[PDB]
């Protein structure tokens, strides 16, 4: 998730171990070693003691990512990962979410309002609108779909199928009468 | 529109209707659903700490104050009747059959009935409560079941501690500051207690709206919509209702037994 | 349609809560395990000033029951008290008397019975014949030292 | 039929305004009162303990309540007035009402002794004769010399 | 950790102790009040002021509590059965057991009058002789109004 | 570290120290700072609505229940003394000099002492409370001054309404369900009231910890750090403290006058 | 808007009405029991249990309440000043004001007798004679010492 | 802001500990731990209302409490044990001590007449002569019935 | 501000009027006309009745912008304007914040973690870090400042002056010992 979704109760280490301590029965040392190698992979290896309350909001997400990649899942979801952080943290995160795919060969489903970086890294982007997929494609075909709805979305072009103004009555009468 | 105003009123009717319906379903799922993988008892310990222990200094000091107030009121209420020394059978009967558990509710439902709702509300709002499912643990058994258990097995103990400190403070002001005689106090007290009939009465009274408090005080936290305004309103709904229900069930439970 | 299910269960629970009215749920004078069968009796007194309902009728000190009601029989303008007796107590002859006592000094004026002796015992729903009315602090003082000096 | 369920609100309104009228039925027109049974007067020389709206009894059974007490300065006496149930109307007029005290400290209360004069209470006649309430000070000041 | 286990256990125990102190040092059921004590019966002619949970005493100090008052359906007297502390096992059998009112208006306890014998007790038997409890209507119907 | 543990303890000491210091400064700035441009009285009306009126159904129902409980307890407490009819001078003296305002605090400080903190907390957290300055209005006079005024002029009225409904319910159960006599009740009641000496006592008692409740219940909301967890913890601090202070000042205010 | 003002005003009036109902009815204040009463004094040798606002009565029925109590610095007696309803205005001068206690533990109120057939009063005057307040000590030690 | 912080913490902990101590001195009541004064015994024939912590007194003013009451298995009598404020140390052995009852309903309490004039005490010794408490029953018995 | 910072108490219209009703004494009609023309300029002219509680989180910001541009201030600040919204709303907002400057000639100070759109529209960007301005420039000079701190910030380049890993002890010992 975005905002990490860490358990405020448990410290970082136990937090990352949790999925293991659930789906697998490993010698409490071996769990520690898997947690450690994962935390190193994500970089938050040092703060193996901090409680997430103590943890700076940036890394508070990378630890969540490490918790995810625990158990080595074959696919994984991202709920608005790169939303609202300094481009250094956004950069490290967009490097990790891609490193996990280029190395571990695991399907990843980013879900982001941010068009730029999404279309940058993604391979087959969709567009979901009002209960119906509003088409889909690789970034290229999507950049020139010419479907008014979509081409309005994937570009700035504020006025189009989605209206700019609210459904007012009249800019003349209301202001005059 | 008046007709649509009444429409909204009735919609709120059905709303509280389905609300407590869903609440009892929630309670069932929580206490008797399954046994989860990542559960245990250490959870119950941590909770019971956060709910009972932290909320213990409040009820200790509050028992102290309410006890000495009960005394300073009984002494002066009754000196006009001569039966001054009987203050013990007051400060220990009112503080033990009705006012004891009622104030213990309004305080427990005040603090641990709220900072318990805000807790599992915040959990739901940062999605932390949801990733539990994507992991696989049932939250209704890992997150809220220890809440309910820290409720049922703390508030009665808290009521007992409150009643004890209240009686002791009442004595300490009556003996040392009012000057009434030492042994006479405990004497008239023990001569007018009816243990199985007042003390146990107060304890069952405490337990029943312990259950009722920490039932809503956790349901509301589980249901509140995830936004910093939603939780800020749920942790008020769960004081409105947690006091309403405290007093209402006190009334019923004292009509069951005078 | 989970909404329907929730509404149904909530109605069940509101029913369960309304099943706790406590305005004459279990109408009795005691619990449901105790039979509460207590046979009637009447008594003819001349003053029952402190024999209010919910008193304690006794015999040799131990309670035998409670008064049920007090009445002024409009014919003789005396007091008629109707009270109850536990059935295990079924052995009171008719020549026995009843009289109001006083618990200690300022205890509520309960009524005791003094067993007389007679083979026939009780219809237990009958009345009494003889008694001694409750002492009053007025006629006592009046006849001893208010007007007899 | 979600609009067709607006009725719930109706119910609640009909459930609320109902309770109000029931909270306002403190009089409770389900008659259990006595319909203002009949007044009687009496004159005493001292009614010290007799408080307003105490209890009037006979043969120990409560007859009713004293409605009020007053003083006539011409006679300097206490004129008390009490209601008496109508079912008990066979009181004779000579029957005297005197102040008694329950037990030894129970509150003062007027008890009547029937006179059997065959003239049933005229229902309104002031009491002809009585015995006033005793007074501790009266007792002690009568016998200290 | 464990600093939480110790705290929570401490205060669980605190609540439990408080429940007991309510039950025992505030209601006084049985911690040596009606435990290791032995019975006796007594026949009284009137137990008007005698109630359950009363007090049996001797020379003023308490010897124990009373347990059950009953009516013997034959003689209609009171059979009062009570517990006695086991340390006190030195009473003669001819000794009486009267009913005394606490102070001047207190409740009615019963006190023992040592008679003096060799046979001491059965602690579950009854008593032979005693003096009943007074009552105002008696004393005033007694030698005060018979002229 | 134990030495550093005590360091943290002492830091919390200085923390509550400076806390209530800053609190009294805040209160001064709020009630006597200046007169702002965009203020008025309609603000006070809207607030007084949101704080008093909405929190009125709770205390009405609560007065009802606590009154009939006070009765059903007094009737049975006192029938063992014969002076049954004196229940009026109980259910109307305890519910009017001590328990009345105390419960009215624990309820007002429960609901309107919290959904008042969460309100101006949320305001601070969505920066809404800050853009007021960038506009130019002093928030401490536009946002919180009407809160304080809706506090001081609501909780006493609420205590009065509570005491009234409590007495009336006590009568209604005593008269209609206990059967005690109609006129005797109000008679013994009015014979044992001492208006300027009990009623006014209870009212000044209500006012003082009305001030004290809606003082912290708004300060905490002004000070809480802006995050959905911060507010969720402040709206619990302002129930802990708002009950602590209710009972503490009740005790002091009843030692000033028995 | 307007519904806010109406609601808040209605319920402010409700609050103030409740305050009065606590003041007027339940607390039994002046308006319900206000009246025109005049003063009188009385010299007693002893008033042991005469409390402020204790009742003063005649023929048993209450008349007024004691207003105040003082010790006269000359003869060290109890000067008690008390009120009487105006409609009670026929008490002659030789009436006697004694201290009476209804129940043996009842409070020590005052009761006044009928003073023959002389002029009534100034109702602002004093009274001349009395029967002072008895005590347990004097009661018993009087019937002792020899 | 690094020294006075720890100093304040220690001040606060000390204050809480002191409040603790002051609170605990209520139980094990505030007249010392053992008084810290002298014990004494006494024998009676009836101590009906002299339950634990009853007032021992001389000339009215209380001297201390009673500590314990027991039924001596030998004489079948009552034995009562009580402490004495140490400033009170001039009580001759030949004193008597009967169970007074303040007023009529008062809780019985033992009052000590100085008795004779002899050796003061050992303050841990026993007493010899006394008058047991009275009982209403004996009184309306022996002196009324026969 | 971001998140609009509207007054939940007052409806949209009164909300936008507030600054006028504060700093100026205008006939209550004339205030309505200024509010209306502004709301039209921002597009939220229709919802002149909604309460912000009723208002969809997107326009909940454009109304705030209209409230700002009320009184016609000569400079105005933006606290993270384009953070977390669909690129249509982001597009209309980035069109408005630029229209206000190109037309009304009013200084505007965007403050955004988002580097891309900021550097797109901005003219003289700064970089604030740990209490000291970490340089400044027009986008161009800033794109190749070669100052390690800055060049790490304005580009992805996750590892540099700002460390990637946390200050751990040893990836060998800790995992081994
Ligand atoms: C025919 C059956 C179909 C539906 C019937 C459902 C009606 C029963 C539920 C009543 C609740 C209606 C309140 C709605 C008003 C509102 O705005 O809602 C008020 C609040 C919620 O308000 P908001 O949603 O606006 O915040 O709800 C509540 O107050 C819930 C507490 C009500 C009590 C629940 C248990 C009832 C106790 C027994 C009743 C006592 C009566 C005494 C009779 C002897
Ligand atoms: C919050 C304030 C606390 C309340 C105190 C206010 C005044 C006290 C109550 C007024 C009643 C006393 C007047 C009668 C005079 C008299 O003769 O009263 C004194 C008499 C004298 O008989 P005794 O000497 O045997 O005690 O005794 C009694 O009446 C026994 C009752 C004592 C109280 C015991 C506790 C039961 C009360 C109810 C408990 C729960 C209610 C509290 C919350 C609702
Ligand atoms: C004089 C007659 C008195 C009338 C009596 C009627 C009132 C009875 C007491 C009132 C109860 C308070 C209602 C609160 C619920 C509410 O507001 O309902 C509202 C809320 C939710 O509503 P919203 O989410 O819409 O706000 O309800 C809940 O939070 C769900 C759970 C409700 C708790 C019910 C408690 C039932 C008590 C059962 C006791 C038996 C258990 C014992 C087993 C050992
Ligand atoms: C018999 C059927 C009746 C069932 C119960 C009816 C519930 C009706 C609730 C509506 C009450 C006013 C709500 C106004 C909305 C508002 O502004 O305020 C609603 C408030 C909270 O305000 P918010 O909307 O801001 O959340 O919610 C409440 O707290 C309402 C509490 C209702 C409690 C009902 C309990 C029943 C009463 C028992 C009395 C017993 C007497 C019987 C003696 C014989
Ligand atoms: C006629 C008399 C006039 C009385 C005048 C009223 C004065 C009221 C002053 C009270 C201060 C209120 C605090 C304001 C809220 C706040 O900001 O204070 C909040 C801060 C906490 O700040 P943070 O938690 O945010 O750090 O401090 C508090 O929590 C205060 C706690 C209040 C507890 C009250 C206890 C009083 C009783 C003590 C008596 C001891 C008895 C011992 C005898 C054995
Ligand atoms: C002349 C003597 C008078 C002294 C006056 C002082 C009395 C008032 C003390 C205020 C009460 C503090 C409770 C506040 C709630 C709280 O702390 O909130 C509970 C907090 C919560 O902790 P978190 O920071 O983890 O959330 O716990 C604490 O850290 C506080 C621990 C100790 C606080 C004191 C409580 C016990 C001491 C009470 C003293 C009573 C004396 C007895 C009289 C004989």
């Amino acid at each position: 998730f975005q905002s990490g979704a860490l358990f405020t109760d448990l410290d970082v280490f136990e937090n990352v171990a949790f999925p293991l301590r659930v789906h697998t029965q490993l010698p409490e040392e071996m769990i520690r070693d898997i947690v450690l190698m994962k935390l190193q992979a994500v970089g938050l290896r040092g703060a193996v003691e901090l409680m997430p309350d103590e943890l700076s909001g940036g890394m508070k997400r990378r630890v969540a990512l490490a918790r995810a990649i625990a158990l080595d899942p074959q696919i994984l979801l991202y709920d608005e990962p790169f939303v609202g952080q300094d481009p250094i943290a956004m950069g490290v995160l967009v490097r990790l979410i891609r490193l996990l795919n280029d190395a571990l060969g695991i399907t990843s489903i980013v879900v982001s309002h941010d068009l730029a970086e999404t279309a940058s890294i993604a391979d087959y982007i969709y567009i979901v609108g009002d209960g119906r997929v509003l088409g889909h494609g690789t970034p290229d075909v999507l950049k020139e779909t010419d479907d008014p709805r979509i081409r309005q979305f994937v570009k700035g072009i504020p006025d189009g199928p989605v209206p700019f103004h609210y459904p007012a009555r009249d800019y003349r009468a209301d202001l005059l009468g | 529109s008046p007709l649509e105003r009444i429409r909204l009123f009735g919609r709120a009717g059905l709303d509280v209707v389905a609300a407590l319906g869903r609440s009892t379903l929630f309670l069932g799922h929580a206490l008797l659903g399954r046994r989860t993988p990542g559960t245990g008892l250490h959870l119950l310990v941590k909770q019971l700490y956060s709910v009972g222990v932290l909320s213990l200094a409040i009820i200790v000091v509050s028992g102290l104050f309410i006890g000495m107030v009960l005394a300073l009121q009984g002494y002066n209420i009754l000196i006009s009747y001569g039966s001054e020394q009987a203050v013990g059978q007051m400060v220990a009967l009112t503080l033990l059959r009705e006012l004891g558990p009622v104030v213990t509710g309004l305080l427990f439902a005040g603090r641990a009935g709220s900072a318990l709702t805000a807790e599992i509300g915040n959990m739901k709002a940062t999605e932390q409560l949801s990733s539990l499912e994507m992991i696989g643990v049932d939250p209704l058994k890992y997150i809220v079941a220890p809440r309910l258990w820290a409720g049922f097995i703390s508030m009665p103990l808290l009521a007992a501690i409150f009643s004890v400190v209240g009686i002791w403070g009442g004595a300490m002001v009556a003996v040392d500051w009012l000057g009434v005689y030492e042994g006479s106090f405990w004497a008239n007290m023990q001569n007018s207690v009816q243990f199985t009939e007042d003390v146990l009465n107060g304890v069952i009274k405490s337990i029943v709206f312990a259950f009722v408090v920490t039932w809503i005080a956790v349901y509301q936290g589980y249901d509140c919509e995830p936004t910093s305004e939603g939780i800020s309103r749920a942790t008020t709904r769960t004081v409105v209702y947690a006091s309403l229900a405290v007093l209402g069930l006190d009334f019923i439970l004292t009509a069951l037994m005078f | 349609q989970t909404r329907t299910l929730e509404i149904g269960v909530g109605l069940f629970l509101l029913a369960g809560l309304l099943a706790l009215l406590l305005l004459a749920l279990r109408v009795s004078g005691l619990s449901v395990g105790n039979a509460g069968d207590t046979y009637k009796v009447y008594a003819y007194f001349d003053n029952i000033a402190g024999v209010t309902v919910r008193g304690k009728v006794t015999l040799a000190g131990v309670t035998i029951g409670k008064v049920t009601a007090v009445d002024l029989d409009r014919d003789s303008y005396t007091g008629r008290v109707t009270m109850e007796i536990n059935q295990n107590v079924n052995n009171l002859p008719v020549d026995s008397t009843a009289s109001i006592l006083t618990a200690g000094l300022l205890g509520e004026k309960y009524i005791g019975i003094s067993v007389g002796g007679d083979e026939d015992v009780l219809k237990d729903g009958s009345t009494i014949h003889d008694t001694q009315s409750a002492l009053v602090l007025e006629d006592l003082i009046g006849k001893f030292l208010l007007n007899s000096v």
